[PDB]
């Protein structure tokens, strides 16, 4: 069915009326979302089949059609923009400069911003307009706020 | 079964909602894909 490139929204009927679990990036034929969305299910888009290519828990990302081909990086000093798809409610833009997650194995970025769950995969976007990773998977720090990490994957 | 809607273009938008702070967290990633603070 459709892959022009661009955000979408994942949907499921199994549940009560037409839910939002998620969201996801089409770019070059491929389909970028997180794996904690879809559990690596297939997807439909319209009459069309969507099945996985790669996918990896720990990462919590899977693609679709092709392997991974989103690979910005943040430049570690510059505001990016989350590109948020919330349910129910139309793409927004917000402007934000990401702080850090020290992990034992190296440092990743982070956005402050408080999202439904339904919103995780929404792309974080440089002011290039690339995408240099996924927001739905971090942590909820002592103040009950959301800080998700800005997740990328690997372009082979 | 799960489907995809396309939602919109994928751009910087010049003059957006400019909010959130940028905290550095010491974390941990386990085996499962979740983190957690580490204190
Ligand atoms: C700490 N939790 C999250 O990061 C939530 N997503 C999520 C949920 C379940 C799983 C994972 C991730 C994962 O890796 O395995 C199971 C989440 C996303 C968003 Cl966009 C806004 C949120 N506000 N509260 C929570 C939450």
């Amino acid at each position: 069915g459709e892959t022009t490139d661009g955000v979408y929204r994942v949907m499921t009927r199994r549940l009560l009326g037409s839910t939002q679990v998620g969201v996801g990036v089409m770019q070059e034929g491929v389909f970028h979302t997180m794996w904690h969305v879809t559990k690596g299910a297939a997807l439909r888009s319209g009459e069309g089949r969507l099945d996985p290519y790669w996918g990896d828990v720990k990462q919590d990302l899977v693609s679709y059609c092709g392997p991974w081909k989103l690979d910005a990086a943040w430049d570690g000093l510059s505001e990016v923009q989350l590109l948020a798809v919330p349910p129910g409610e139309r793409a927004k833009n917000i402007q934000t400069l990401p702080g850090i997650f020290k992990t034992k194995d190296g440092d990743i970025g982070a956005v402050a911003l408080d999202y439904p769950a339904g919103t995780s995969g929404s792309p974080i976007l440089d002011k290039c307009g690339r995408v240099i990773g996924l927001y739905g998977n971090g942590v909820v720090i002592k103040n009950g706020s959301y800080v998700s990490a800005i997740t990328q994957g690997k372009r082979e | 079964d799960m489907y995809i809607e396309r939602a919109g273009d994928i751009t910087w938008e010049k003059d957006a909602e400019v909010t959130g702070n940028s905290p550095r967290l010491d974390v941990a990633l386990d085996e499962s894909g979740d983190f957690s603070l580490v204190e």
